[PDB]
Order: structure tokens, then sequence, then C-alpha cells
């Protein structure tokens, strides 16, 4: 007999016993984007929800980051994750390399050596 | 054998360095403090009642304690401590405007020799 | 092959969502209505004498 | 001092004999006449969960 | 209510307005051990609620210091 | 796709567009759910069926696009999804090997696993919706009105528990968009 | 054969790699944001769980065991975690060391005195271990996600570690059962 | 900087190093932008920056990697910049 390694699922707050009567739901999710979801019911019994895509969501998202920090500015992380919701909602494709790999190839923007072996953006024959 | 652990001292010595009466490492999480308010008996009240100021102190506030006199002027388990508690109460009130303050002191004066 | 309709999940798109209420708040710091301060001193006043 | 089985086995034995706590145990001290010292048998005052249950 | 009412019941046992305080203070020497509610935590009680309470106009304003 | 359909005309012309772009369904086939989208293949337990032949499947639990879901209870109706068969085969061979200890017995089974190859070609979906519906209180709502949200909601701070962990103010007032307008 | 047989060791001057700054098929750093647990008065076993499923990436959707995505946990004051009731003074530390005499059986109190930070990093790697033991690098990896500062002061200013906000549905107290 | 570049070898660049790092505050600001120039030329940004090797040290499974005395050298810079 083995101790048991599988991933256990977190405690959720005990309920009043308000939830054994019938017409409330035990689930409770009351969120920000909560009344955006809009519920239509179809004739066959089932439902038809209305939601804002993905990218509005995001941009939702970017809004409610850059408004908090109006305040004391923007912070480096704060920085790539705006870079990044930016990137998503954007999209069109999937992104397959590393984000440093454009960075680390382009290093010899950022620090500049003696004139003698100076890199430009044209090289050869110069 | 590391001395940083296991020191050089028997248990007889070292028994007295237990503490039983412990204060800083605190045994008290604060998902129970509002539990042990609720089962104290005690009740939130809104801001203009009252509130548990700097030192964690129950002061009611005035123009609440006042309403309070003006509900329980004549009950039976009204004493003549409560007046004059509720003119203590009254005296910020009294200094940052005496015109219309001291005829409430006056209400209860009047009151309380009747 | 994998493929998202709406989007895939990234860390940042429920990220920016907080908890709600169903019913506004009876905000601890208000001004009481006339009404509301006549109950609230009721109620103290009840468990005042009630005590004493 | 010698170890009764339980409280109900605690008297006092003497005019000026007391009910004292030790940490949570139960005990008997006589300030004069020391031979009538009693304590109730249980844990010792410091113990670990391993070391005792 | 029941310290008030050791206050206000007359002095018999022992001394009020003296210094000399027959029972000494000993928190020391009282029991120093842990509760089933030092462990499980404090015990459940119903939470004090208020019923039937006027709806809250002025509920968007915020209350001034009341020290005036 | 033939459009969505309800009695009432204000709420068709506010989800018609709604429905439009790519489309996801959640299919019950063979005891096994499938996220499906227009140009997805799957490889579904076999089927009899023609190679290169012209399906539509059943069962469909649900459908969706970028803007809407439709969330079937058990199942949907009005949904067209159309498949082609691609191949038919057997799959990597999954070997089982029994020996018994004591015994001297040993016994390979291999497990081909038979399977038909599936590539889909539509999904389309036509719901006959009846009105809106509120969802704190239940009730189908009457009246159809876009602009004002159907449940309002509203931010958790009372003042009243001072070990409330306190989330960034920004996050804790923060109101959202209106999306049908 | 694949795993070396030369290893990197402890007593090798090579020394030990940091799994945050080493660059691995398995270790993607990517997507991952920075949170702040405020420890005052939370149950340090508590703690130690949260922070476990933030630092070991369970609390994501499209979490994988093999691929090691993790959120930096910024976990201040421990100084003022609550242990409940005696067991500051009854819950033992056990470990063995491999010499003659095997026991060193240490009292929360007297790793408290030591360094409280090594509570937490111990209650850590419980939570952590219960998941994974069978394979060195995914127990030891996740760990370095934690950052243990057992006062208000750190340097993370630059990440904007955002609140974690979390209550503990459990309402007793935290229990000690060790075999 | 002439015995910097003039003479490559190892020895007389730690012998430049030692006395420019023994005179930083004895001289002006110019002066020090004609010093930090010479002595980044052997600096490639792709390149690692100080790494100046010399001897393999296969005593153990791995093998260790020592550097030379240029390390410390340009280290000594630095402190006594900081200084
Ligand atoms: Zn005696």
């Amino acid at each position: 007999p083995k101790k048991d390694r599988r991933f256990r699922v977190q405690p959720l707050p005990s309920l009043h016993a308000n939830s054994l009567a019938d017409d409330t739901p035990l689930v409770t999710t009351t969120r920000t984007l909560s009344p955006n979801f809009r519920a239509f019911a179809l004739q066959d019994g089932g439902v038809f929800f209305t939601h804002p895509s993905h990218e509005q969501v995001m941009r939702v998202g970017q809004n409610i980051l850059a408004e908090e920090t109006k305040a004391t500015g923007m912070t480096s992380m704060d920085t790539y994750v705006n870079s990044r919701i930016q990137s998503i909602i954007a999209e069109n494709t999937v992104e397959n390399v590393a984000l440093s790999h454009w960075r680390r190839r382009h290093m010899w923007n950022l620090v500049r050596t003696h004139g003698k072996l100076q890199r430009h953006w044209g090289v050869s024959d110069a | 054998k590391n001395l940083a652990w296991r020191p050089k001292m028997s248990e007889r010595t070292l028994e007295q360095f237990v503490p039983l009466h412990l204060a800083f490492p605190r045994r008290h999480p604060n998902s129970w403090q509002e539990r042990q308010f609720h089962l104290l008996g005690y009740v939130k009240w809104p801001k203009e009642i009252g509130f548990y100021n700097a030192g964690d102190n129950f002061e009611l506030t005035p123009q609440a304690a006042y309403r309070i006199y003006k509900q329980n002027c004549d009950e039976t388990f009204w004493t003549r401590l409560h007046n004059e508690k509720t003119i203590i109460h009254l005296l910020p009130l009294v200094e940052q405007d005496p015109g219309t303050n001291m005829v409430l002191v006056d209400d209860i004066f009047r009151h309380h020799l009747k | 092959q994998r493929r998202s309709v709406q989007g895939t999940w990234n860390p940042w798109l429920w990220n920016y969502e907080t908890e709600r209420r169903r019913t506004e708040a009876p905000q601890w710091r208000r001004k009481l209505s006339e009404k509301e301060w006549d109950y609230y001193v009721g109620q103290y006043s009840a468990q005042m004498k009630q005590e004493e | 001092p010698q170890m009764v089985m339980s409280r109900d086995e605690l008297k006092l034995r003497c005019e000026y004999c007391r009910f004292e706590w030790i940490h949570d145990t139960l005990c008997v001290r006589c300030p004069a006449q020391p031979s009538h010292d009693q304590r109730e048998m249980w844990l010792h005052s410091t113990w670990m969960w391993g070391k005792q249950q | 209510i029941s310290e008030q009412v050791q206050n206000r019941v007359r002095s018999g046992k022992e001394l009020v307005g003296t210094v000399y305080q027959k029972a000494r203070r000993q928190p020391w020497a009282k029991y120093n051990g842990m509760f089933p509610y030092d462990y499980n935590g404090p015990a459940r009680r119903p939470a004090a609620s208020f019923v039937d309470a006027p709806t809250p106009t002025h509920n968007a304003e915020v209350c001034g210091t009341a020290y005036a | 796709a033939n459009g969505l359909r309800c009695p009432d005309a204000l709420i068709t012309r506010t989800l018609n567009p709604l429905l439009n772009g790519p489309k996801f369904a959640v299919i019950y086939c063979g005891n096994h759910q499938y996220k499906v989208a227009v140009g997805d293949v799957i490889a579904v337990q076999r089927l009899r069926v023609e190679i290169g032949s012209h399906i539509a499947l059943k069962k469909v639990l649900m459908v969706g696009g970028p803007r809407f879901t439709a969330i079937g209870r058990p199942l949907l109706e009005g949904v067209r999804v159309t498949a082609q068969v691609e191949e038919q085969k057997r799959m990597r061979n999954v070997v089982s090997l029994f020996a018994t200890p004591g015994r001297r017995h040993v016994r390979w089974v291999d497990a081909p696993h038979a399977a038909t190859i599936i590539r889909i070609c539509e999904i389309f979906y036509s719901p006959n919706v009846v009105g809106e519906l509120d969802k704190y209180k239940g009730e189908l709502l009457e009246t159809f009105t876009p602009g004002q949200h159907t449940n309002p909601v509203y931010p958790v701070d009372d003042g009243y528990d001072v070990f409330r962990k306190k989330d960034k103010e920004a996050m804790e007032n923060a109101t959202t968009f209106l999306d049908l307008l | 054969p694949f795993k070396s047989v030369l290893r990197r060791h402890k007593h090798h001057p090579e020394g030990l790699p940091l799994y945050n700054d080493m660059s691995k098929q398995w270790l993607c750093r990517e997507g991952e944001r920075w949170w702040l647990l405020d420890a005052r008065g939370e149950q340090l076993p508590r703690v130690a769980a949260v922070a476990a499923q933030y630092i070991t990436g369970q609390h994501r959707p499209d979490f994988t065991p093999g691929m090691i995505t993790g959120d930096h946990v910024v976990i201040v004051n421990i100084k003022d975690v609550v242990m409940v009731g005696d067991q500051w003074i009854r819950v033992p530390i056990t470990w063995q060391t491999a010499y003659p005499g095997g026991k060193y059986r240490i009292r929360l109190t007297d790793m408290y005195e030591r360094d409280p930070c090594m509570l937490m990093w111990w209650f850590l790697k419980d939570e952590v271990n219960r998941h994974f033991v069978r394979k060195l690098k995914t127990r030891i990896a996740p760990l370095e996600k934690a950052w243990l500062y057992e006062d208000s002061i750190h340097p993370h200013a630059d990440k904007n570690p955002r609140p974690l906000c979390w209550t503990d549905p459990e309402v007793k107290g935290w229990k000690y059962r060790d075999p | 900087v002439a015995q910097f570049e003039d003479r490559p070898q190892i020895e007389s660049r730690v012998a430049a190093l030692a006395d420019m790092a023994s005179t930083v505050s004895f001289r002006s600001d110019e002066e020090l932008l004609r010093m930090f120039t010479a002595i980044s030329a052997p600096f490639s940004v792709d390149g690692r920056g100080l790494n100046f090797l010399t001897v393999k040290v296969s005593k153990f499974g791995r093998p260790y990697y020592v550097p030379n005395s240029l390390l410390p050298a340009y280290v000594n810079l630095v402190d006594a910049t900081t200084i």
C-alpha cells in the first residue's frame, strides 16, 4: 500500500445550510464581468449566453491595470504585463519563440563599444 | 553535535527555557477575531452610533448620545449617573458650538431637576 | 491539432476581476437618514434597557 | 511528592494544606510538613507529540 | 452584567474602598492550559443581525468625523 | 446560420450579428466528447461508414462563437455539424502482457484500437430563443432592453470587516462596459 | 546512460544551480505573475498550503505536472504567523542525520528562535513534497519561487506584487497528525 | 594606456590596472573617459563579459574552470572606482 500522491482540491467555504433550500444554487459566482453574461432561454430548454469576446475582456483588464498604475506610475512588471496584454489582444497568430530572444540578439543597440569595432546597421565594406 | 540545534546542556537545565506562557508567536488567527466578537454578544454599529477608537475603546458618538437620552429620559432604568454621562459625552459639541449645544445641556439639566 | 475559437487561456484575462456582491452594500461609514437614526437608536436603547 | 492515580484519590491531610495548579496538573502543597505533598499523575510540564504520545 | 451585579451589591465578603484587597491578584497561580475552544476556535453563536432596518438613504455619502 | 428566431424583434436584431464567425461545438460520439472546430480533425471510435462520405452529427452538447455561447442542457436542437469521413484505420498497437508468477502461462494480447478518422466541414447554428432570462432572480424577463444590465453588480466593501483582505483599490472599484450597445 | 554518473555535487566547486536563473526545457518563466501573501495572523500550515500551490503552478487551469511553471509568492510577515494553542510548544520537527545518533527532535519554538523563515520553508517543503518526492528537480525547483521575508520590508517593489486575497475556509485550528 | 595596449600580455595588463586603480581619485573626468575607453577594448557585447580562463581542473567528475589573474584585476578596478 502506498501513500496517495494525486493532487488535492482546495477546501471551499462551508455552507450555512441556506444552500439546502431549493432555488438556491450552492455555486456563488458574483464577479466583475458577471453582468455581461446575458442569459437567454432557448425553446429546447437549454440556455443561450451572450458574452464579451476575448480581446474585450483583456482590454477591460488593460484599462483596470492602467487605472491602478496611473497614480504610482508603471513598474517594470506592469510594463511587461501591459505589453503582453497589448500583444495578445492583437495576436492574429501563435507565438513560438522566447520573448527575450529578440532582446538578446539586439543587445548591441543598447551597449555601444569603441568606434574601431563599433557595429552599425550596415557594416561590411565600410 | 551541531550545538546550534542539539546544544550540550541537559534537559533538566534546559526545561526552564521552554516557554509555557507564550506571547509573541500568537495562538489567535484572524478568522477567529470576528467569531469571538460575535459570541461575546457584541454588535457592530454604524459609524454614527459609535465605534472602537485607536485604543480599541468603544466610544459613543455625541449627537448619538443625546438621541439615546431623548429616547431614555423617563425610563425606569435611567439613573442619575446616566444623565451626567450623557452631558459628559456632549462636551466637544459644547466647545465647538456653545450657542446651540448649551440648550441641550439645559434640557438635560431641567429634565434632571424635575 | 489543437485550436481555440474564442482564444487560449492566458494568465491575464481573468486576473483583473474581483469578487462582487449581488445587492449593494450597507456601508459602515455613511450618513444615517432620520428613520435610520430612530431605528438604530431604538435598537441600542433596547439592549441597554434590557441589560440595565 | 507522592503521585495519586487521579483527582479523587487526592485529599487535604492537614490544616495548612492547599489545592494548587502546576500547569494544568492539579496538586496539593503544604507549606508545613512537606511530606504531605501530592501530585496528580499526568503528563510532563514539557512534552512534544512524538516524545510524549 | 455579572460584575456590575457584584459591584452594586453589598460588601459583606470582601473589602470595598480600602487598600488591602484580601484576595490578592495571582494570575500565575491559576489554570495554565488550553481549552478545546483554544484549538477548534471560539464557539459558534448566531451572528447578531438587524431585522427590518430601514433602507440606507445617503449610502453614497461619507460620515464626517463627529467631533463637531 | 438560418438565423436565430424569436417572437421579439429587438432581441433578434440584437443577437443577429452575434452569431457570425467561427463556431466550436462539443460533440458526444461513442462515449467520447469532442471539442470541434471547422477545419479540425478528430479520431472517433469506429463508425461503419464508407470512406469519403458526408456525415451529420446528432448529439451536440454545446455550441459557441467568439461572442455567444449556447449551453445545451443535455442536448441542443438546430445544430448542423457536418463532417467528412477521411480514414478508417487501426491505430498504434497497445500490447498487453499477462503473466502470472506462479503459472507458466504468458499471454500476449494486441490491441490495435480501431478508429474512424473524421474531418469537419460545417458548423451552423439556428436557435429559437424565447426571451431574456433574469439570472439572479429566476424569471423570464418580459421586456428586453440591451442598454441596461439585466443584473447589475455591486462591490464588496462594507467597512464592517476589519480583517477583510484588501485587493488593490482599482480592482475593487471597476465598472464594466455595456456590451450589447 | 541517459542521466550521467558524474553529477553536480554540493562539495564540487561548480556549485548547485538556482532554478530561477536556469534555462531548461521544463522551466517556463514567460507567463508568471507575482503575488504578495501577508501572513499576519494566518496559520503557518495553511499559508504553507496556499503558497505551495501558487508556487507549484497548480492554481492555473493549464497546469501540467512535468512542466514546472510557478508564480512567485512573496510571503511577508513570517514573524506574526499564528500556530494554534499549545502547538508552538508541542509540535515536533524531526530529522535523522546519518551517523551514530540519528535523532534530532526539535520543537517549533527552537526553530523559531534560530530562524522564523525556516519554519515556513519547512512547511512549504512538506506541502510540495506531498505531491512530488520521486524526482529531485520536481521537488527543489518550485521552492525557490517562495520569497520569505519575516517582516514588511522587501526588495520586490519592482515586481508590483498583487496582494493575494485569501480566507481560509477551514474553521478549526490546524491539527498535527504525523505517524 | 600605452602599457595596456603596446604590451598586450596578461601581466602588463594587470600591471596597468594595478596602477590606474591606485590613482583613480587623483585624475579628472576626461582622463577617466580615455581610461575606460582603453579598457573596454577586449570586450564584446555578445560575448561573456569578464571570463578570462586559464586552467581546466579535471580533478573532480565534472571539469572545474579556473580564471587567471586578470579577473581580480578588473574587479579591483571597479572597487577602486566604487571608493
Ligand atoms: Zn499535610
